[PDB]
């Protein structure tokens, strides 16, 4: 079943969000929960992906 | 010296139609203060009436006032018919512009304009 | 190279400042007065002399088309170095 | 104090719904226009920031003035500002509304719709991107963000 | 004279007007039009706001760009005072409530604040100061409005003895309190003797205040050309309006007949001609709608 | 002369010579010039009085079926006595062809309307009565088109400035928008740009 | 070279006229629409999270005006007026003297940003890339005069923006 | 008696005679976009003069821009490189794409089919990032000019505009599957607005006012300008004049832009972009700062500008939404003396009078939809 | 010389024709 790779999907942004904090601080600053490769990061904290 | 005229052949005609003009916008003004609710009276809104058409009154050439009464009943179209509004009819009355200086002296220590 | 008015004011690289009795120095009043710090007169003065071994010598302001209408210099004086007319490089024969 | 805490926790909720419960009313007049259209086309969305599109004039909270102020429109501009109810808020979007713009020197051209009715915020471009008009628009919630309303009202 | 503030131009929004004003409480029902007649001419006005920025708004529209810069003040820090006064040549003082609030009783509005921005002005080199007071003030009034008013005139006397100071009786036009009053009111007829006088001509008598170098130490009176009884004129407010928030201060005020002072000058020695109520009620009342003139004494 | 030059249609100038001599000694009554450009475009070049006859020709002409009128314009030209340079555009699709009709007023002579013949001249002379003055005899409903409502002048003429003479702000003194004479915070800077160098012999006017 | 669109003539067999009769009595196309429509709402939608997500641009973007520098700090522009002469809005002002040093260089460089048009002919015109229109378009105001750029401010967006505008430049002027 | 509805202030005004549901009279009061651009013209120069054109429809950029480029280039007596001509005719494809969807998908919207306008507004962004990589504007390019475009083509451009062009007939197959076999749609549009053959002649209407009508006439046919006559492409035409047809039309053009847009890349030829007369159109900037010739060409043409020879032309284009003019006239100056500016919806708000009568008051914004009416154009 | 050009054998094939793919069942059967 797809279903089951759907939902492990929107489990492992939540593990790679670095578990319920940070996605919940990512949900509510970003309105957005997808995980990306870590492209950098500038002298001000801006992270890029 | 032969044009070609607009409507009137001499300058009778051409009163005769200045005449018929100045009779609407005296017969509109009241409607005028009316649905525009203006702040003005009709007494003076016919004042300014009187006022523009006698700003034109040194005209001999009888084109150039069928030109003005081609004008006048444009503006008077636009009144009846409500397409200007309160500001456009307004404008006639320089409410908001202050008082120009008229005599030599006020204009000269005002600025450098004649 | 900015310096200050007795004011307080900044002068731009100009020479700008308002005077003390002067009203429009209510404009920067909460606000401020923004001027650019970096004066090209003094960073053109930071740039050495460069010695070629020419008469005449020729100065596009670097990077090729990047730059500006290429020009040609006549080295001639000793007394007074070639300078550039658009970029402020200047230039001196070394003989 | 505590009716101090008291009036800024109201002056945040207040604050929060109109900022995030924006309703434009948008002033089409020209090519700003088509720009605004792609700020609620799908790639910028305004609606998914509470931003509806085309409010109704009487229950608008924003007009947008997007596009070129000729004189012969400007009462219609005015009229329409006086109607909208409190608080409105005016967003000035592109450079003929801004300062006149490409047709700043014309006869027929309001010179800034800021001649006309109070503006917030400034959009430059012509036209602004849809991204730059999100961000003015972005800008004027941070605007209302930081409003005092009751703060003012408890010191008065 | 500095070579910025020598004016310029015909007199219309683009021009110099020279005047660089300071208007304390120009976010009333008074600086609305002091801004709007200053802004027209060219000037620099300096709007110091106490309220929040969106109640300025309405300020913007008025002048050129950068012609009108707001900044914030308080009415007892005298270092926003010295920062909104130390680059004009005139400072406008219109601060004033109808009531008495919790952080403001009539003194702080009426004698402490103008006396402050009268002596920071003073000590700030501004030549010219102008202080609004009220017709009816009077040390031995019946309302603390009255009393404050005189002793907060007396006091800007004594500190820039060079202020104008004006005397309006009840300045009425379309954001006033005092037909508006009348016309939701819906207190009583006595034997009060008012006239009032209309906003623009309160304008155009500050504004040319400004620019009378005669009016400097005056004292001026401000009164409308038409003496009402109070019952007849709240009578003919509710015949206009087509009709059938208070304190008792406001009603010693009401009920408080409205002096004649002769010996003061008024608007026609400024050259202001006051315009009467009955071309200007209407105006005013139009609002309030879902006739013979009243009778003068 | 191939790559950069505009090729010359000397096909299309022959043609559009021979229908100009055609016009021409049909309608003499009227005709004043007849030229070709160098591009190829017709121009017959009318007295006022045959603004109708001459137009309802080319309409109805079973060699000419201008049926389309594409544009309606006056030019204004203040050296001549008779200022105003009305322009008529005018399209046959039978005979895949364009053609302009040239004319000319000055301020008080009044041009027959052209409604009776192109119904699409109704705004467009319309146009030209707000714009340049040039009024129009029997149009239906003649009046201002493109300016306000209370404008004064007619804006394309040459001697009427680029920034008018009133411009508006909101007041709220009066709680209206209103009418001020124009101050503006820049001037519109004049540019000179002509070369004192001549340009184009082909174009030189014999001196006096 | 030319095509009817809507010069069909309907076959007026049982079998046609009844399948108009089943489309009208049945609503055949409504559901075909809705079919449509329903197919939109299971696809990913085209919004990206503006501000963390930006719309894409290209080098050449027309954006926020910068008077730029050689790379020794010396400003390029040498106040030949070109650009205001291009200028289609007037929006640029330039006044100009020679420095101490006797350098050919502007005392006004003035862009109303609120007059500018945008359309980028002060940069094609400039003989020395010192006017260029950069890639900001992020930069609303709250007050008009804000957008009233002088020299200063113009000299601090070449500043703050050089790192990006010189790479742009260098993708893009081998086409220019 | 009968009623007198003043519907106030794109923007327009209408002054509506109704009798009941009916329409006696539709007098469309305009101006309120009028910004007097044709006389700011007449201040400045040729290249100053383009951008207006941009400004004018504002939702056909790159059109106005080779009408005005055209009209120029004519008084000029030079002729654009061939590159130069099918970057025109690419773009003036890809313009005539956006016009027609904004067309179709805001004629649908104040009818009430709002969701296609979403769906094809996205297509609409990819072809403004299309006009952004090749300009640098979203929409006012000021790309075509007189003497060629400004700048050649980007690496790359052509591949996205293939994948574009590949994907956009099935978004106008489902545009199609939404409104062309819908009954609602059909309701508001079959019986409305119809326009006889010989009265959109008279009334001096273009484009698919005429085409709706019968007319087999377009300017890129008959009167064929930069490449139009090397490529391929059919001609929608009506049958019964209505709102219908005229938008059977609109949805036809953008299929046939479609088909020309696929043969401008594949028929894209190589070498220079502006016409290689220095007196005309700028140097490079290599050039320009190498060699004394450019750099003066250069100096003059960007505050000068080129003189024009005197001399009037009439020169028009097939624009999107219809005959797009420009009446342009020389003093032999730098700066043009007239330019007089036909635009389509002119006459076709004319004549709105006339297709409005015996029609309902929902059916006039339907017919305002069908007359693809911008008042840019419309006001000047 | 390098510009922007369509690759050798060109670009592949566009659709551009109406395609309405005709799905249902027919009259007969949907009563
Ligand atoms: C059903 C769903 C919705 C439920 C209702 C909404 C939930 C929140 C209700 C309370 C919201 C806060 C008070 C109303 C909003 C006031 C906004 C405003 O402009 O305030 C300034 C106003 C006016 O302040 P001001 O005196 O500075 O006025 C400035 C305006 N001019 C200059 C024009 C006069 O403040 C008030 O009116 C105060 C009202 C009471 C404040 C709250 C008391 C406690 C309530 C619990
Ligand atoms: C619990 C669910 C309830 C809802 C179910 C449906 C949900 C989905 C609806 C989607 C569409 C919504 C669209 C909104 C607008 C609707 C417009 C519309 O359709 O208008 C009505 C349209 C109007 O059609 P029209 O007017 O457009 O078509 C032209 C018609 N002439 C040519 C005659 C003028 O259709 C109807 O009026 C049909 C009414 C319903 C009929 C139902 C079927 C009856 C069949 C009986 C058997 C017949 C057998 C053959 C005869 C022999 C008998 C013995
Ligand atoms: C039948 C069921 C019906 C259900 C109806 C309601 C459905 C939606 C329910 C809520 C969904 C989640 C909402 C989350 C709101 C945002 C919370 C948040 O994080 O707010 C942050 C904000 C600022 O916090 P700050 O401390 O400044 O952050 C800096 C951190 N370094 O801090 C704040 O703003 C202050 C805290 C605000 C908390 C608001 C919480 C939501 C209230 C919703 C009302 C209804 C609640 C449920 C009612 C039914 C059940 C009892
Ligand atoms: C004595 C102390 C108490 C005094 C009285 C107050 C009672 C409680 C009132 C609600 C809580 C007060 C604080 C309100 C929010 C303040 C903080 C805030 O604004 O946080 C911002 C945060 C979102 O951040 P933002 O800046 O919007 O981000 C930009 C987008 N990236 O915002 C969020 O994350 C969401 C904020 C949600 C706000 C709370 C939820 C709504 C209000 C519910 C109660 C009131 C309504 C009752 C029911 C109405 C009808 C349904
Ligand atoms: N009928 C009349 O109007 C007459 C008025 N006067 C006097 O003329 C003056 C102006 O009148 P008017 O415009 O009608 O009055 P308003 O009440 O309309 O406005 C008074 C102004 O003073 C400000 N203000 C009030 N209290 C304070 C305070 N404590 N600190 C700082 N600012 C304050 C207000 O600002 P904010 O909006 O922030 O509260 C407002 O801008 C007053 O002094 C009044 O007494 C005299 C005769 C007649
Ligand atoms: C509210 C405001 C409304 C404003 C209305 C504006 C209307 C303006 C219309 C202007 C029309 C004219 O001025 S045409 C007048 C020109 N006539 C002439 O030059 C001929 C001289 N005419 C006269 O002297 C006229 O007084 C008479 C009555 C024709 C003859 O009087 P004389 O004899 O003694
Ligand atoms: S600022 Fe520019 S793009 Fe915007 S409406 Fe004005 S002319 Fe059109
Ligand atoms: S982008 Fe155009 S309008 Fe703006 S400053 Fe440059 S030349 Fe002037
Ligand atoms: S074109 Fe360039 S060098 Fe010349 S004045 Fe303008 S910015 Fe300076
Ligand atoms: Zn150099």
């Amino acid at each position: 079943m797809e279903l089951l790779q759907v939902l492990k999907r929107g489990l492992q942004q939540v593990s790679g969000h670095g578990g319920l904090r940070g996605y919940l601080r990512v949900l509510f600053r970003a309105n957005d929960v997808r995980v990306g490769t870590l492209v950098g990061e500038d002298k001000y904290g801006n992270k890029y992906y | 010296t032969s044009v070609k005229p607009i409507f009137s052949r001499d300058m009778n005609e051409a009163k005769r139609r200045v005449r018929e003009l100045y009779r609407a916008w005296y017969r509109e003004v009241p409607n005028t203060v009316h649905l525009f609710q203006l702040d003005i009276s009709v007494k003076q809104g016919r004042d300014k009436v009187r006022e523009m058409f006698k700003k034109n009154a040194h005209v001999t050439d009888p084109r150039v006032v069928d030109l003005l009464v081609i004008k006048g009943k444009m503006e008077l179209e636009e009144t009846i018919n409500v397409w200007k509004q309160r500001t456009h009819v307004m404008r006639f009355f320089h409410e908001t512009e202050a008082p120009r200086p008229k005599d030599f002296l006020s204009k000269f220590y005002v600025g450098h304009d004649p | 190279g900015v310096r200050t008015s007795p004011t307080g004011e900044k002068v731009t690289h100009t020479g700008q400042v308002y005077d003390d009795e002067d009203y429009r120095r209510v404009r920067f009043v909460g606000r401020q007065k923004e001027v650019n710090e970096n004066f090209a007169i003094d960073l053109i003065a930071e740039q050495p002399v460069s010695q070629v071994g020419s008469r005449v010598i020729s100065c596009d302001g670097g990077g090729g088309a990047l730059g500006h209408p290429r020009v040609y210099i006549n080295l001639d004086k000793e007394t007074k170095t070639g300078t550039c007319g658009y970029c402020g490089l200047q230039f001196r024969q070394q003989h | 104090s505590r009716g101090e805490y008291v009036v800024a926790k109201l002056d945040d909720l207040i604050n929060w719904a109109r900022r995030s419960s924006l309703w434009p009313m948008t002033f089409g007049l020209a090519c700003c226009a088509v720009e605004m259209m792609h700020m609620a086309a799908p790639r910028y969305d305004m609606d998914r920031f509470g931003v509806v599109f085309r409010a109704s004039p009487r229950q608008s909270d924003v007009m947008i003035v997007a596009g070129t102020l000729t004189n012969k429109m400007a009462p219609a501009l005015r009229k329409v500002y006086d109607q909208m109810p409190e608080p409105r808020y005016v967003v000035s979007m592109g450079s003929c509304a801004n300062g006149g713009g490409y047709y700043h020197y014309s006869y027929s051209v309001v010179r800034g719709c800021d001649r006309i009715v109070p503006v917030d915020i400034y959009v430059p471009g012509c036209p602004p991107t849809a991204e730059a008009l999100l961000y003015g628009i972005l800008q004027l919630q941070k605007k209302i963000k930081r409003e005092k309303r009751l703060r003012i009202w408890y010191r008065r | 004279l500095h070579h910025a503030v020598i004016p310029h131009g015909k007199g219309g929004r683009s021009s110099v007007s020279g005047i660089v004003a300071t208007v304390f409480g120009a976010t009333g029902f008074l600086g609305r039009y002091l801004v709007n007649h200053l802004g027209r001419m060219g000037s620099q006005v300096i709007v110091p706001y106490r309220c929040e920025p969106y109640d300025t708004m309405h300020l913007r529209p008025m002048g050129d760009l950068g012609q009108i810069i707001f900044m914030d003040w308080n009415g007892r820090d005298k270092d926003s005072i010295r920062r909104a006064v130390e680059h004009s040549n005139v400072v406008i003082n219109l601060v004033g409530r109808e009531w008495e609030t919790k952080n403001f009783d009539f003194e702080d509005v009426f004698v402490k604040i103008p006396q402050a921005i009268a002596q920071v002005s003073k000590e700030a080199g501004v030549e010219k100061f102008i202080h609004i007071s009220h017709l009816n003030a009077d040390i031995k009034s019946s309302s603390k409005y009255l009393r404050n008013k005189a002793v907060g005139e007396k006091e800007v006397r004594e500190t820039f003895p060079e202020a104008t100071i004006i005397k309006p009786a009840d300045i009425f036009g379309r954001e006033d309190r005092f037909l508006n009053y009348f016309a939701n009111i819906r207190s009583l007829g006595k034997k009060t003797v008012k006239q009032p006088v209309y906003i623009v001509d309160v304008t155009k008598g500050i504004i040319n205040a400004i620019k009378d170098p005669d009016a400097r130490g005056k004292t001026f009176a401000f009164v409308g050309p038409n003496r009402y009884l109070l019952f007849d004129l709240v009578q003919y407010v509710f015949a206009v309006a087509h009709r059938p928030w208070t304190t008792r201060d406001k009603v010693e005020r009401i009920h408080t007949t409205d002096r004649t002072l002769p010996h003061l000058p008024g608007l026609e020695d400024l050259g202001v001609q006051a315009t009467p109520l009955e071309l200007k009620a209407i105006e005013v009342l139009r609002r309030h709608r879902t006739v013979q003139p009243a009778k003068t004494v | 002369t191939r790559p950069t030059v505009r090729p010359r249609n000397d096909v299309a100038h022959k043609q559009l010579s021979a229908f100009g001599e055609y016009v021409a000694e049909i309608l003499p009554k009227y005709v004043q010039q007849v030229q070709v450009s160098c591009f190829s475009e017709l121009e017959i070049c009318i007295h006022p009085d045959g603004v109708i006859p001459v137009l309802t020709f080319l309409r109805d002409h079973s060699n000419a079926q201008f049926k389309s009128l594409a544009d309606l314009t006056a030019v204004d030209i203040p050296t001549r006595q008779n200022r105003f340079e009305i322009v008529y555009n005018l399209l046959s699709l039978r005979f895949n062809s364009r053609i302009r009709v040239k004319t000319y007023t000055d301020e008080l002579t009044p041009v027959e309307s052209s409604v009776s013949v192109y119904k699409a001249a109704n705004w467009y002379e319309r146009e030209i009565w707000d714009m340049f003055g040039v009024f129009f005899a029997n149009h239906p409903d003649l009046r201002r088109i493109l300016t306000d409502y209370g404008f004064e002048g007619h804006p394309f003429r040459k001697d009427f400035p680029l920034s008018g003479y009133v411009e508006l702000r909101y007041d709220d003194e009066v709680k209206r928008v209103v009418a001020e004479p124009v101050e503006l915070a820049q001037e519109f800077r004049k540019f000179d740009l002509n070369s004192p160098w001549e340009a184009f012999p082909a174009y030189r006017q014999p001196p006096e | 070279t030319y095509k009817y669109v809507n010069l069909r003539e309907p076959s007026m067999d049982m079998k046609s006229v009844t399948d108009r009769a089943a489309q009208t009595l049945l609503w055949t196309e409504l559901i075909r629409g809705l079919g449509m429509t329903l197919s939109y709402l299971f696809r990913e939608p085209a919004t990206i999270n503006y501000p963390f997500e930006k719309g894409p641009l290209s080098p050449r973007f027309r954006g926020e005006h910068a008077l730029r520098r050689y790379p020794s700090g010396e400003e390029r522009c040498i106040a030949c007026k070109l650009c205001e002469a291009v200028c289609p809005a007037q929006a640029i002002t330039i006044e100009a003297e020679p420095r101490a040093d006797g350098s050919r260089r502007t005392t006004r460089y003035d862009i109303d940003m609120t007059k500018c048009i945008y359309c980028g002919f002060c940069q094609e015109a400039c003989p020395v890339d010192a006017i260029v229109e950069g890639p900001n378009f992020e930069f609303s105001t709250e007050t008009h005069e804000e957008l009233l750029y002088n020299k200063e401010k113009l000299l601090n967006n070449g500043d703050k923006w050089e790192a990006e505008i010189a790479a742009n430049i260098q993708a893009d002027y081998l086409y220019r | 008696s009968n009623l007198t509805l003043n519907f106030g202030p794109g923007v327009l005004r209408l002054v509506m005679e109704l009798s009941g549901e009916m329409v006696r009279k539709c007098d469309p009061h305009i101006g309120l976009l009028h910004r007097g651009t044709e006389k700011l013209i007449e201040y400045k120069t040729y290249l100053q003069a383009l951008p207006y054109f941009d400004r004018l429809d504002y939702v056909s950029m790159m059109c106005n821009e080779q009408a005005y480029s055209l009209a120029v280039e004519k008084l000029l007596n030079i002729q654009p490189p061939p590159r130069a001509q099918w970057i025109r005719v690419l773009f003036g494809e890809i313009t005539r794409l956006l016009n027609h969807i904004m067309a179709v998908t805001t004629h649908a919207l104040d009818i009430g089919a709002m969701t296609p306008f979403f769906w094809m507004f996205e297509e609409r962004e990819k072809m403004f990032e299309f006009y952004e990589r090749v300009s640098g504007a979203r929409m006012h390019a000021a790309y075509v000019r007189p003497g060629g475009v400004h700048q050649d083509l980007p690496l790359g451009l052509m591949d996205d505009i293939y994948e574009f062009s590949k994907n956009f007939s099935l978004r106008i197959d489902e545009l199609e599957e939404m409104l062309t076999n819908n009954r609602i749609w059909r309701n508001r549009t079959v019986d409305i607005g119809v326009v006889t053959a010989e009265d959109a002649l008279n009334y001096g209407f273009s484009g698919v006012m005429l085409r709706g009508s019968g007319i087999q006439w377009d300017l890129r046919k008959t009167q064929p300008y930069d490449v139009y006559d090397q490529v391929e492409f059919d001609v929608p035409i009506g049958s019964r004049g209505d709102c219908y047809d005229r938008y059977l039309c609109r949805v036809e053009e953008m299929r046939q832009s479609i088909r020309i847009i696929s043969q401008c890349l594949n028929k894209m030829p190589p070498g220079e972009i502006k016409v290689d007369d220095a007196k005309v159109s700028p140097p490079k900037r290599a050039e320009m700062k190498t060699s004394m010739e450019s750099l003066i060409h250069h100096f003059k043409l960007y505050t000068e500008g080129y003189q024009v020879p005197p001399g009037a032309t009439y020169t028009a284009i097939e624009a999107p939404k219809g005959e797009f003019g420009v009446y342009l006239v020389s003093d032999g100056s730098s700066r043009p003396y007239r330019c007089k500016i036909k635009a389509p919806g002119f006459a076709h708000l004319a004549g709105l009078d006339k297709m409005s009568k015996g029609h309902m008051l929902a059916d006039v914004v339907a017919i305002i939809g069908t007359q693809d009416i911008v008042f840019g154009e419309v006001d000047r | 010389v390098k510009q922007d050009m369509p690759p050798v054998g060109g670009y592949g094939p566009i659709d551009y024709k109406r395609n309405l793919p005709r799905r249902g069942l027919s009259g007969y059967s949907m009563f």
